[PDB]
């Protein structure tokens, strides 16, 4: 979850979200470095009495101003593209888990073996426990196997969603009578908090989603107990 | 035919910089008041 | 630009003047409004 | 049929000071009154029935 | 005489005139909204104790900022104003169509205001998208009205468009080749090219939508074999194209602006800078699809998506780099105009590179529908915009009055609004990394700091708007009439005089082929 | 006195009396769907078509009875006249992208076949090909007339518009008569849904094209136009061709690769 | 044959994001062998996979919609 | 490339009242023909209440809100089929 | 046959649409429609630039494909030169004559 004055990304959970750290610090500092040219240049072009006035040739600046441009785009396109079809290349998952959009609430439905699925609502600021997070439980968390490669399947039965878990690199639309797939690899045990990212009415702002990851024991203790 | 020149060419009077001042007040203040109208409008109804 | 002096000098009291009254249009309806939210709510 | 043309040429380039809605004679008043009639009735009921449905009737 | 001259206009300025008060008007509304939005935020937890509300009060925003704020003014405001002054021209080609395309904005803005007023209003967000916007989760009036709204403004922008392609290729003197025409007439007629092809594809979207809703359609509802990323796909269609049509009248202003107050006869490279123009609004039709990359969205359409998004950063660096080159070796005038240019020149370019970020759909998967896109969007519109449209104004208000302005006052409020936006926006970067979602009426307490100042920053924008009336009402009130006006060999607009007579070019200029 | 040849127009009332008309229409659709009531809604296409009327007589007016369409405002009336074409085709673009979305990726709620399960398309031989032979005859009759006109030819003018109008009103006929015969409405899902949106925007088209021929015929019965001067007639027929080219792509589309 | 079944393979037929039509699919080619089988006198046993295979894809509320629709009569696939 | 004729090389309003007159009419008499000999009702489909069809979310705006606008009674089912 | 019957523009063209016709008939533009051909611009030889008044504006290409226009009020009298290029201009005023 994010902490307070945070300025960046969470810290990575999952080494896809650490491939985009790299890429966002890579991106960043070529932003910071134009964003200051420009602000440098214009302050070089307002700081002299010198004139020049008369009609200036154009051709030979604008072949600078086009090629290097390019080049920066190329050296961001390369990485970017990188870890797009490293994040789409097969994955062969142990697991398949399966959310619902609702207004306004998260369902859950793990169907590989048994019949288990539970609705997964904010605990309202009135009811936490002592600790506890506003806005950010919920009642029934997701526990999900660490250090394994779980599918999520995503849908709604009613308005748009999106099923987002930043510190995982996640953010997937829930759109209702379609099937949406992403994967879900966490390297660390721990609780992963995210909040719907597609407007969805008065309560968009309440439906968030906790994911629990545990050794595999657990998970299957835990899956038995909630049939 | 129309009128010509500074102060002529707009639909408002600028012949008297206090109504001026009364007309600008409600045109941008009735613009600026109409959502904190439309919100209390939104609440009462409920 | 150049121009000619002002038609209707503007002195300073009269742009204090106008600055207030504009000011007041924009903060007191709002002000209203929102001073008595809570009214609203318990409708 | 027969091109009068240029009897309407006459009446429409009359110096007259009409705009060209109102050149045709007494007929282009009674059409554009009636059509602003339409118009700004119209848009006083729009007006009425958004002030009906601002607010709820059980 | 009153209503024959304001109501029956048939006279370019006067629309102009008409447009500016208009969009004026319209922008107090969208600030205050904007205000309501920052105060419910300005403080963790409820203030208006109703999300829906809220959300309503965004979607209202984003209408009256885009269509009846920016639009009117750029196209309407200065389009109608200047590009019949600078080519020469007597009047627009339809000077009575021209009449119609303003005064559908009055009724547009109405249905907007209806939409707001019944049921619960419409809280969909300015995309509308389905089935958020359809009839079992926005039942009533509101979405219909709100569509409404849209056919009425997009057949007003639509009959605009084809006023100024027409007035820009047929009437210029007969000499003036299209390459003999300021940068702002072409900004003009590249705009009112991308409007003429977007609005009819957003108008076929909303329409099947209106069907959906009331005739028992089902382009975009599962149940029929509809779907809800056709209506997306319609939507940015258009939405891209969008933000190319808001920029683009900045884009000629600033290039007038920095040409004018550098001393300069021309600005620098002017073929690169019609080409640039060109380009961005070509490649503006084949990048929709960046809007949708969280949407389940196959890896070669992501790919393709994200290179051809990046190559918009070169035409649009071209003129960054030679508004630059303008300055250079200028006789600076520090007017507050020339400081709206320069501050649009800076934060333009920051918000285009927080769109270059975004570009790459592996990062947009993290920062979609979080405060980062607001922090992009509010850097390149809402500034790139604004401050384009009150260098604009600073510089041809007394073009357009016969009235000078007070530049101490001019300056005061330029720097004001420079803080608050600063203020309001740049921390929105920061919610927007750490997650916080776009749309929220309330964040975890974490995203508390950067929300409260920027909420306080909103207040500072508060006081700019407020003085920026004051100053207007000086200028007004102290009638300051113009007498000179320097660089008229190279500015056609001011040759006629402050303000220039209800008719100018009654006898058109000479220009002779050598 | 100006020395250039363009038209100062005067000042008109039609631009606003057409503003509100379309505040009427669209807030009286919002009464209609919503209020049950059909009141403004009648007021708003009253005043529609009074604007309309006044307006395009006073165009009548400014170019037959007083002169101003030099060859300079007519060019840019030309201009409109595509630039307005081409914005109706991008309109009708959205349309065939509903449809081709709909019917390429046929969703499971449909049987995952296009046609769906339950929907029996109507036989592209029978009245669609009709209905292609009559638009395609009309755009050679029309063809004929201009070409008539041009030659200073009035009996053959007003015979070969005659005809196309003629064909006008027989596909606008033929078309309400297959509504009415359709096994499918606008209510059976995504197939219904496209189907008579884009064949009932294209016959609003139709109906709004016959309406513009119709002036035409009326004008060339008064000796309005001369064999060189009649952008009217011209405008009427680039507008009727588009409303035949998109008749072409519907069924195509629609009625042949969609069945 | 492929026993320890964890959940559905990647199936090179659906390889994208939306996996709408594999769900889809599966549950067509279970219901269409489970038909087979009866109509021949056959064992169900043999569909099995496409039952595991679309009991892992398919959202509970599709399954049971699509269920409802073939004792109705009003299922809009071919089985 | 279906279609071959010599370019007819006079008055141009002639040759387009030639092609009116001897093909483009002629070919809609031959399709109102063809149109003529398809033109018998055909049994109406057994109804299914198919929920992909006949799609209620609002009533229409007229008649009893469950008409369409041009509904035939002997090929249109409502939701809950044919009309006796 | 063609039976005629269709008016010509000669017979049925009206205002400023007939004096632009007849004008171009004998070779004439009251009406500005085309762009004049350039002197030499010598103070001997100046551009002569009509007007029905005192003063005009002259745009000024002062070289093929500039894109940047000169623009400037042409006052009757001494000839007056392009402030950029330095060619001569001269207003020939006349009333609107027919
Ligand atoms: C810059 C736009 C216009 C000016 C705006 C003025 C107002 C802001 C000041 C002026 C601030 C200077 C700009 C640098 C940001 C400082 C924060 C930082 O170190 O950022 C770090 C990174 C992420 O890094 C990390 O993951 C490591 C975090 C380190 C942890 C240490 C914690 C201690 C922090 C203490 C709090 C300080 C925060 C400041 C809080 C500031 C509150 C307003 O954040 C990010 O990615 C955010 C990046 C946003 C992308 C926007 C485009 C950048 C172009 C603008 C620069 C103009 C150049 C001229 C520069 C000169 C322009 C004046
Ligand atoms: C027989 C006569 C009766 C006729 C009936 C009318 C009555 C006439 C009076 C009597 C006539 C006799 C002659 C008196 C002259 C006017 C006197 C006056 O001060 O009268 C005042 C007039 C004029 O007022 C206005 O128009 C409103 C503006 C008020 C002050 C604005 C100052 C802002 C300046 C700063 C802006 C900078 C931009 C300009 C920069 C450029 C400057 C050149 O009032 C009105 O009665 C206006 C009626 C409508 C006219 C069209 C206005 C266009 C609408 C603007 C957008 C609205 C958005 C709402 C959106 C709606 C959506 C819900
Ligand atoms: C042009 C477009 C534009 C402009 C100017 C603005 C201006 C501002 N906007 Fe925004 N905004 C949007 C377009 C714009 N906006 C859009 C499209 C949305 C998304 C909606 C959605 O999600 O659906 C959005 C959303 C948005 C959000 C996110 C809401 C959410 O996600 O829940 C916030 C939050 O702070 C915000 C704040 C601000 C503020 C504080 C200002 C201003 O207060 C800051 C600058 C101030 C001004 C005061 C402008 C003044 C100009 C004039 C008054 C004209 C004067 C006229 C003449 C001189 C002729 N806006
Ligand atoms: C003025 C309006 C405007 C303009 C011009 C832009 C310009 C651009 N925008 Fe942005 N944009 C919006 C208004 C605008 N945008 C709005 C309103 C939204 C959100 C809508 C919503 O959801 O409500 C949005 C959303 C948006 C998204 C979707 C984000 C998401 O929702 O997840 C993306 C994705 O790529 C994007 C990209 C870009 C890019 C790449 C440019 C490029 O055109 C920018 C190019 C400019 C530069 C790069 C700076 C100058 C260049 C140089 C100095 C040269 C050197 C630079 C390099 C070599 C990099 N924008
Ligand atoms: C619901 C659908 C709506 C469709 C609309 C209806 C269309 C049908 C008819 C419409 C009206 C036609 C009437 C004909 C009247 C003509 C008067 C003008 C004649 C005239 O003045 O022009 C003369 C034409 O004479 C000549 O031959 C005569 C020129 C030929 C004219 C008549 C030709 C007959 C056309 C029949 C159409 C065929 C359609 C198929 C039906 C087959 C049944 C036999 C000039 O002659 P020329 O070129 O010098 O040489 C001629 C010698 N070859
Ligand atoms: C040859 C055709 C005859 C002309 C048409 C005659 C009558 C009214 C039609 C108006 C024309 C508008 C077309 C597009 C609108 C909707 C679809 C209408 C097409 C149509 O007529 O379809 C009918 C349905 O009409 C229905 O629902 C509804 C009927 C009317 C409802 C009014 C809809 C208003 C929509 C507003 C559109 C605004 C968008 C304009 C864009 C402007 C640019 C900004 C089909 O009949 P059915 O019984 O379902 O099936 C046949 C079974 N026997
Ligand atoms: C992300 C990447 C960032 C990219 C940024 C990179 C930018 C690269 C910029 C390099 C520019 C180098 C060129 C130097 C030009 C400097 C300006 C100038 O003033 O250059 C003049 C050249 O102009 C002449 O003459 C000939 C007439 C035309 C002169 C052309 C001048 C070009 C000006 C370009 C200025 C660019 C500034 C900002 C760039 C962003 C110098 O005049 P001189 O009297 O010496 O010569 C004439 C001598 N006689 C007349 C006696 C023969
Ligand atoms: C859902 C409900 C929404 C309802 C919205 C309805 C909005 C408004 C309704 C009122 C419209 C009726 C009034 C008729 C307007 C005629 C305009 C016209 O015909 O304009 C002409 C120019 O446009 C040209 O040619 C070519 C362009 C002709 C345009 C024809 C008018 C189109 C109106 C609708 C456009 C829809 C946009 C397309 C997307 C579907 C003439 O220009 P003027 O300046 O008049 O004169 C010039 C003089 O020299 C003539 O002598
Ligand atoms: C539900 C209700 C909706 C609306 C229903 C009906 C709508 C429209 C009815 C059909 C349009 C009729 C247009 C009549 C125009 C007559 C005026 C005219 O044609 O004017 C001509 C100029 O053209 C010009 O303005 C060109 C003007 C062209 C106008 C283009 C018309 C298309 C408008 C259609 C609106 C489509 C909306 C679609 C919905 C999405 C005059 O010049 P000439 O002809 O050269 O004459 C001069 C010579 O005589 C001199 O010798
Ligand atoms: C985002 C927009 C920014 C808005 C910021 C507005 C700044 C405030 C302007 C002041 O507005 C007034 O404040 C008074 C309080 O100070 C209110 O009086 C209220 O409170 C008083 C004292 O408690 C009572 O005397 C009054 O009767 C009672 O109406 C009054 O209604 C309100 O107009
Ligand atoms: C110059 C132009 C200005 C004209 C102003 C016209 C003002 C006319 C106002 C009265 O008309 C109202 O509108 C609705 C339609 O007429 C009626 O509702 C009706 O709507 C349905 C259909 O007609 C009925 O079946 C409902 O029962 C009923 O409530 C309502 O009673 C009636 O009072
Ligand atoms: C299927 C839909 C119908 C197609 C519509 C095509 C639209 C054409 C608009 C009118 O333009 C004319 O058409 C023919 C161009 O191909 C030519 O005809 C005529 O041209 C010559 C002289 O006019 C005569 O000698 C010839 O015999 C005769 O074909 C003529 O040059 C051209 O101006
Ligand atoms: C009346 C007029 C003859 C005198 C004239 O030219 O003014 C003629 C010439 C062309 C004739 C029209 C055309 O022949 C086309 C139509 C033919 C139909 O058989 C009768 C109506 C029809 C619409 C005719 C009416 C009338 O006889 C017209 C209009
Ligand atoms: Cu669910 Cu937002
Ligand atoms: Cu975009
Ligand atoms: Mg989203
Ligand atoms: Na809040
Ligand atoms: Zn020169």
């Amino acid at each position: 979850m994010a902490y307070p004055m945070q300025l960046g990304f969470q810290d990575a959970t999952s080494p896809i979200m650490e491939e985009l750290l790299h890429f966002h610090d890579h991106t960043l500092m070529i932003v910071f470095l134009i964003s200051s040219l420009v602000l440098y240049i214009i302050s070089l072009m307002l700081t002299t009495k010198l004139t020049h006035t008369s009609t200036m040739d154009a051709q030979e600046v604008e072949t600078i101003w086009t090629i290097l441009p390019a080049i920066i785009l190329i050296l961001i396109a390369l990485p970017s593209l990188r870890i797009l079809y490293m994040m789409d290349e097969i994955n062969n998952p142990s697991l398949t888990v399966k959310t619902m959009g609702h207004q306004w609430y998260w369902s859950y439905e793990y169907t590989d073996y048994e019949d288990l699925s539970f609705d997964s609502y904010m605990i309202p600021t009135s009811e936490l426990k002592p600790g506890e997070l506003r806005l950010l439980e919920v009642d029934n968390r997701v526990v999900l196997p660490m250090e394994m490669t779980i599918r999520m399947l995503v849908s709604s039965e009613d308005v748009l969603h999106s099923w987002a878990v930043p510190s995982l690199g996640l953010k997937t639309d829930a759109i209702p009578g379609r099937l949406n797939q992403t994967t879900l690899m966490s390297s660390r045990p721990g609780l992963y908090y995210g909040q719907c990212s597609e407007i969805c009415g008065s309560n968009h702002s309440f439906m968030p989603i906790v994911l629990e990851l545990v050794p595999l024991k657990y998970f299957e203790k835990w899956s038995a107990s909630m049939l | 035919h129309y009128e010509e020149g500074p102060g002529k060419n707009i639909p408002f009077s600028v012949e008297n910089k206090w109504r001026l001042l009364a007309m600008m007040t409600l045109f941008f203040g009735s613009g600026f008041a109409a959502p904190f109208f439309i919100v209390r409008h939104q609440l009462l109804k409920k | 630009i150049t121009a000619k002096p002002a038609k209707t000098p503007t002195s300073p009291k009269e742009q204090a003047i106008g600055l207030s009254v504009t000011f007041l249009s924009f903060l007191l309806p709002a002000g209203w409004v929102l001073y008595h939210l809570d009214n609203y709510k318990k409708s | 049929f027969e091109n009068r043309v240029a009897e309407k040429q006459k009446l429409f380039q009359e110096d007259n000071g009409l705009p060209v809605h109102l050149k045709g004679g007494a007929t282009d008043n009674i059409l554009y009154r009636v059509t602003m009639t339409l118009c700004l009735g119209g848009t006083l009921y729009s007006l009425y029935c958004l002030g009906w449905a601002s607010f709820p009737h059980k | 005489m009153f209503i024959n001259r304001w109501l029956f206009s048939t006279n370019h300025k006067d629309i102009g005139t008409l447009y500016l008060l208009f969009g004026a008007w319209a922008g107090m509304v969208g600030t205050a909204l904007s205000l309501l939005i920052r105060a419910e935020l300005g403080q963790p937890g409820t203030l208006l104790g109703d999300d829906q509300i809220y959300n309503v009060v965004v979607t209202a925003h984003a209408f009256v900022m885009i269509f009846f704020m920016v639009m009117p003014i750029m196209i309407g405001g200065f389009g109608n104003w200047l590009v019949p002054l600078m080519i020469g021209a007597p009047d627009m080609a339809f000077p009575r169509m021209n009449n119609m395309s303003f005064w559908l904005l009055p009724p547009s803005f109405l249905l907007l205001l209806a939409s707001s007023m019944v049921e619960a209003g419409a809280g969909t967000g300015w995309t509308v998208y389905p089935p958020l916007a359809g009839n079992l989760a926005h039942a009533g009036a509101s979405v219909d009205l709100t569509i409404f709204s849209l056919h009425l403004a997009g057949v007003s922008s639509i009959l605009g468009a084809i006023n100024f392609i027409t007035t820009i290729i047929n009437m210029k003197p007969p000499a003036m080749s299209q390459y003999q025409t300021p940068l702002f007439v072409w900004s003009v007629m590249i705009t009112a090219v991308l409007l003429l092809l977007s609005l009819p594809v957003l108008a076929a979207g909303i329409t099947m939508l209106l069907t959906d809703r009331n005739l028992n359609t089902t382009f975009f509802d599962p149940a029929g074999g509809g779907d809800p990323i056709l209506y997306q796909h319609l939507f940015w269609f258009f939405g891209h194209p969008e933000v190319y049509i808001l920029i683009l009248p900045g884009f000629g202003m600033i290039s007038h602006i920095v040409t004018y107050y550098s001393g300069k006869k021309e600005p620098f490279g002017y073929m690169g800078m019609v080409w640039a123009m060109m380009s961005i609004g070509f490649l503006g039709f084949i990048v929709w699809a960046h809007h949708m990359f969280t949407v389940g969205m196959d890896v070669d359409t992501r790919a393709y998506f994200t290179s051809a998004t990046m190559i918009i950063a070169i035409p649009t660096g071209v003129k960054v780099f030679s508004w630059l080159a303008t300055l250079h070796g200028g006789n600076i005038k520090w007017s507050p105009a020339m400081m709206w240019a320069l501050g649009f020149i800076f934060l333009f370019t920051v918000g285009g590179l927080t769109g270059i970020v975004l570009a790459n759909s592996s990062l947009d998967i993290v920062l979609h529908d979080t405060y980062y896109v607001v922090a992009h969007f509010h850097y390149v519109l809402s500034m790139g915009a604004v401050f384009a449209i009150m260098g604009g104004f600073v510089h041809w208000f007394p073009l357009f009055s016969g009235y000078t302005l007070n530049d101490t006052w001019a300056k005061i409020h330029f720097a004001i609004m420079f803080v608050g936006v600063n203020m309001t926006f740049f921390p929105q970067h920061f919610l927007g990394l750490s997650g916080m979602p776009r749309r929220y009426s309330d964040y975890p307490d974490a995203y508390t700091m950067w929300n409260t100042i920027s909420s306080m920053g909103s207040f500072i924008s508060l006081t700019a708007v407020m003085l920026m009336v004051f100053i207007i009402w000086e200028a007004f009130a102290s009638k300051r009439e113009v007498l000179t006006v320097d660089l008229t060999t190279t500015n056609l607009e001011w040759l006629n005089g402050c303000p220039p007579p209800y008719h100018t070019f009654e006898e058109p200029t000479y220009v002779n082929l050598k | 006195h100006q020395t250039h040849a363009y038209h100062m127009v005067n000042p008109s009332p039609w631009p606003l009396t057409g503003a509100l008309s379309a505040l009427l229409m669209t807030s009286g659709l919002t009464m209609w769907f919503h209020f049950n009531s059909m009141t403004l809604l009648m007021i708003g296409l009253t005043t529609n078509m009074l604007t309309m009327y006044q307006w395009w007589r006073d165009v009548i007016r400014e170019s037959t009875f007083q002169g101003h369409h030099t060859p300079a405002v007519q060019k840019g009336l030309r201009y409109g006249m595509i630039l307005f074409i081409i914005s109706e085709v991008l309109f009708f673009t959205g349309f065939f992208w509903a449809f081709y979305h709909s019917s390429l990726a046929p969703t499971p709620e449909l049987g995952g076949c296009w046609p769906p399960t339950g929907i029996h398309p109507l036989n592209p031989l029978e009245v669609p090909l009709l209905n292609t032979s009559v638009l395609l005859a009309s755009g050679v009759s029309i063809t004929w007339a201009h070409h008539s006109l041009m030659e200073g030819d009035r009996k053959h003018m007003l015979q070969a518009l005659f005809i196309t109008i003629t064909l006008g009103v027989y596909f606008t006929l033929l078309q309400a008569s297959e509504y009415y015969e359709a096994p499918f409405t606008i209510s059976d899902g995504v197939y219904g849904s496209t189907f008579f949106v884009a064949t009932g925007f294209h016959g609003l088209h139709v109906i709004i094209g016959s309406t513009f021929l119709i002036v035409c015929f009326f004008r060339q019965l008064k000796f309005h136009f001369t064999s060189n001067h009649h952008f009217g007639f011209e405008a009427a027929a680039w507008y009727w061709h588009f409303v035949d080219v998109v008749w072409l792509f519907l069924y195509v589309s629609i009625y042949w690769w969609g069945s | 044959k492929i026993k320890n079944y964890q959940t559905a393979p990647f199936d090179s037929r659906f390889p994208n994001q939306n996996q709408t039509r594999n769900c889809w699919q599966n549950y067509l080619d279970f219901h269409r062998c489970e038909k087979a089988m009866t109509a021949k006198g056959g064992d169900v046993s043999v569909c099995e996979w496409y039952r595991r295979v679309y009991k892992s894809l398919c959202p509970i509320s599709w399954v049971s919609t699509w269920d409802d629709r073939r004792a109705e009569g009003t299922f809009p696939g071919k089985i | 490339a279906s279609a071959a004729k010599g370019d007819h090389g006079g008055t141009g309003a002639r040759t387009w009242r030639f092609l009116t007159f001897g093909l483009a009419l002629p070919s809609v008499a031959l399709c109102t023909l063809n149109s003529w000999l398809h033109s018998g009702h055909r049994e109406r489909p057994a109804f299914i209440p198919y929920h992909h069809l006949r799609i209620r979310t609002k009533p229409f705006s007229w008649g009893d809100g469950n008409h369409t606008f041009f509904h035939n009674p002997r090929v249109n089912p409502l939701p809950t089929g044919y009309e006796k | 046959a063609s039976g005629g019957g269709v008016p010509t523009d000669e017979e049925q063209a009206t205002g400023l649409e007939r004096e632009v016709m007849l004008a171009a008939r004998k070779g004439q533009d009251p009406y500005n429609i085309l762009a004049p051909k350039a002197t030499s611009g010598t103070k001997e030889d100046p551009n002569l630039v009509p007007s029905i008044t005192n003063k005009r504006i002259v745009g000024c290409i002062c070289e093929e494909d500039n894109s940047t226009v000169i623009w400037f009020w042409l006052h009757k009298g001494e000839a007056q030169r392009c402030p950029s290029c330095g060619t001569h201009y001269k207003l020939v005023p006349h009333q609107l004559a027919h």
